[PDB]
């Protein structure tokens, strides 16, 4: 169950700044009041960061993982509903699905035959409702190793207005087979750039996946083409190996940092 | 409140571990001071952090008036509390605890030296 | 001014606390 | 004036609680008792300072 | 005693008078505690035999083991069973050794033919519908049923 939407305007790959954000706690380690420093993996500060758009437009190349990555989202009518990653992406090999579904998050590990460009499919219509309807992810998986599904629950999939008003901040790392990702959920009101200011990624989950990862493609939520979107934009910025040192308050959350080559 | 090795989680350390007013945030399993050293560590079972600290130690040193004076000595041990001291006339001192010389009110010079103020002599 | 452990170090009490200094 | 008076196990600096540690270290002579004259010297300087 | 110490530690029976440094004192770690976190994600052997009914050998089972605590204490403690083996690690190792992947191979045969399960062995299970390889190490459970 795969078709090809193509009933899209086509934009140039749009760019913008990307001050400090992308800051994470980077072992479990507890530390307060106190200026310490790592060498690791991080986003770079003041570093041109690329851009996306659901609006018409519904912007989704698969791209490179190259060390690790930062996604953030900015958002209305919860249109961005996951990501999936992997290296061959079409059965050849294992590859990662983590989706958003209105009951589950669910994180799926199998030799997934995936569509050329996968989406979730949901009723629009003006007898006002809004439930999910189709789910064009991959047609086979044969070959399963690692499988989840969240506490049930119920997500609104609703098309609400205005601008953007929540943001949701994600970075993720393949460490020795183990699949990290630490992600950040904060309220705005922004309506075309990423919010100046700073912010510290909590641990969200970490899995001993084994697979490798070499290129990752975002999950969005939606007579066959030719059909209404809601408004989000989203954007995309790799991890580079960086000194970073880091204050820790009382409470020990990572309060401001500073980039040793900025 | 015992002096014991431990491993919690795979981390393995000594002290004496003891009940923490700190809070980690949810993420966090082990603290470490500016001298990146192991200072607390949530509990796996009750989730709670404990503190820890490196159990009694100190140099010792011996008091002694000189052998052609006596065969009679007093012991310091340093930064040890008296409460610490029996596995190895019992006076406790910001310096530790002293054990073999009788404190007396009667403030003499220094005829032996012991710090914070302390000092021990020799007399009828 | 602004200012017993792992590693076998150890601070040991000067022999004048800062009383006496103080007093002298 | 002064500078604050310091003490070092030897031993427990270098590699203390293991006994291997105590074999092998015990091979290299007067390498700490040397350290401890230096830094109770040191110390007993600071109050004749 | 303290003066003997010093006499010995000074290299001098004359301990002339004064205060010296000696013996550090160090209170003993008294035990070795222990602490991981609660065992609570028991690996589901109660679906792998308490479950209703088994399939036919030729048909061999292998339900996946995974993201669990591998606890024999209901298993390789227990008499019920008739035959527990081992073929590379020691039966007592099976709740201190992990493993990377697991997988249940289950199924019903004739009581004599239990013995034609073993890596390196021969009769018509061993030949038509079943083999295990020369470099396997897990465990084989069989029971009179
Ligand atoms: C969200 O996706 C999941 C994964 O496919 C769906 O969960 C499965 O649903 C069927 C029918 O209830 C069950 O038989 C499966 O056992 C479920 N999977 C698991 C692993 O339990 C879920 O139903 C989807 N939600 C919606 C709204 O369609
Ligand atoms: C993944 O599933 C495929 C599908 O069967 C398996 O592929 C077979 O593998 C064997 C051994 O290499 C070959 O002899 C067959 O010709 C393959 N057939 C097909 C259709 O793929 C593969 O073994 C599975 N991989 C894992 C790790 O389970
Ligand atoms: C550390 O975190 C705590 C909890 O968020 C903050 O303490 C709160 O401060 C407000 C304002 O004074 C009080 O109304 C709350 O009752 C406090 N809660 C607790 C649990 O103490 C504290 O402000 C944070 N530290 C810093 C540096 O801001
Ligand atoms: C491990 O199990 C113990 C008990 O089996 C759990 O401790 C209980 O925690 C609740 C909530 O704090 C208390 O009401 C109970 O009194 C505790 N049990 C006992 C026997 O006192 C503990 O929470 C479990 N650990 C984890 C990580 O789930
Ligand atoms: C420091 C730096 O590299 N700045 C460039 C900027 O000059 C350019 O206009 C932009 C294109 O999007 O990319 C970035
Ligand atoms: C155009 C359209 O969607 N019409 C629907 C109709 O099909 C449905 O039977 C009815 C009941 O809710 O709601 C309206
Ligand atoms: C599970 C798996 O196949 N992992 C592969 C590994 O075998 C290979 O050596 C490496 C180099 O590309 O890439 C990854
Ligand atoms: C090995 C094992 O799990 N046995 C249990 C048994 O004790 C219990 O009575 C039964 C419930 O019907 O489920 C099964
Ligand atoms: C040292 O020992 C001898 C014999 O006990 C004694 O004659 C001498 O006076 C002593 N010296 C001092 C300073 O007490
Ligand atoms: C020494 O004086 C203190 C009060 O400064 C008193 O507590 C103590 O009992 C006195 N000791 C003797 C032996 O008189």
């Amino acid at each position: 169950q795969c078709v090809n939407l193509t009933t899209r305007t086509q934009l140039p790959p749009a760019y913008t700044n990307s001050f400090t954000r992308g800051v994470y706690y980077p072992d479990k380690v507890f530390r307060s009041s106190v200026l310490h420093s790592t060498q690791d993996l991080f986003l770079p500060f003041f570093s041109n960061v690329t851009w996306f758009h659901a609006i018409k437009r519904f912007d989704n190349p698969v791209l490179p993982f190259n060390d690790g990555v930062y996604f953030a989202s900015t958002e209305k009518s919860n249109i961005i509903r996951g990501w999936i990653f992997g290296t061959t992406l079409d059965s050849k090999t294992q590859s990662l699905l983590i989706v958003n579904n209105a009951t589950n998050v669910v994180i799926k590990v199998c030799e997934f035959q995936f569509c050329n460009d996968p989406f979730l499919g949901v009723y629009h219509k003006n007898n006002k409702s809004w439930m999910e309807s189709e789910f064009r992810v991959y047609s086979s998986a044969n070959n399963c190793t690692f499988e989840y599904v969240s506490q049930p629950f119920l997500m609104d999939l609703e098309g609400k207005q205005g601008n953007f008003k929540n943001l949701r901040e994600f970075v993720f790392k393949n460490i020795d087979g183990y699949f990290k990702i630490y992600s950040k959920h904060t309220p705005i009101n922004l309506v075309r750039d990423l919010p100046q200011g700073f912010s510290a990624l909590e641990p969200l989950v970490d899995l001993p996946i084994g697979i490798n990862i070499t290129r990752f493609q975002t999950l969005l939520a939606l007579s066959s083409s030719g059909w209404t979107a809601g408004a989000a934009a989203y954007y995309v910025g790799y991890l580079q190996p960086r000194t970073f040192l880091l204050k820790y308050n009382e409470n020990g959350t990572i309060t401001d940092a500073v980039d040793c080559a900025l | 409140n015992k002096c014991v090795n431990f491993n919690f989680n795979g981390l393995t350390g000594t002290g004496v571990l003891t009940e923490s007013n700190k809070k980690f945030l949810p993420f966090q399993q082990f603290g470490r001071d500016i001298d990146d050293t192991t200072d607390a560590v949530r509990d796996p079972q009750t989730l709670e952090i404990l503190d820890i600290t490196p159990c009694s130690f100190g140099g010792v040193s011996v008091i002694t008036p000189g052998t052609n004076t006596s065969n009679q000595v007093a012991v310091l041990y340093q930064g040890v509390n008296c409460t610490e001291v029996p596995v190895a006339n019992v006076f406790q001192t910001r310096a530790g605890c002293l054990i073999g010389a009788e404190h007396v009110n009667n403030s003499y010079e220094c005829d032996i030296p012991i710090g914070a103020g302390i000092c021990a002599s020799y007399q009828t | 001014v602004t200012l017993q452990k792992f590693n076998g170090l150890t601070v040991l009490p000067p022999l004048l606390t800062d009383e006496m200094i103080a007093q002298y | 004036v002064s500078m604050t008076k310091t003490s070092v196990d030897c031993t427990m600096y270098i590699c203390g609680d293991s006994t291997e540690c105590s074999n092998l270290l015990l091979q290299y002579g007067s390498f700490c008792t040397q350290l401890n004259r230096a830094l109770t010297g040191i110390a007993v300087e600071q109050d004749k300072n | 005693d303290p003066l003997s110490e010093t006499k010995c530690t000074l290299k001098s029976f004359t301990v002339e008078k004064g205060i010296y440094q000696t013996s550090n004192f160090r209170v003993q770690p008294t035990e070795s505690i222990v602490r991981f976190p609660n065992i609570t994600n028991l690996c589901p052997f109660g679906e792998v035999f308490n479950a209703t009914r088994f399939a036919s050998v030729y048909a061999w089972n292998r339900k996946r083991i995974s993201n669990c605590v591998a606890d024999y204490s209901v298993l390789y403690n227990s008499a019920s069973f008739s035959t527990f083996k081992c073929y590379g690690v020691s039966p007592t190792k099976l709740n201190d050794l992990c493993f990377t992947n697991v997988y249940a191979d289950s199924f019903v045969i004739r009581g004599d033919e239990v013995r034609q399960i073993a890596p390196g062995q021969t009769g018509k299970i061993a030949d038509y519908n079943y083999k295990l390889p020369d470099d396997f190490t897990g465990c084989v459970i069989a029971w009179n049923s």
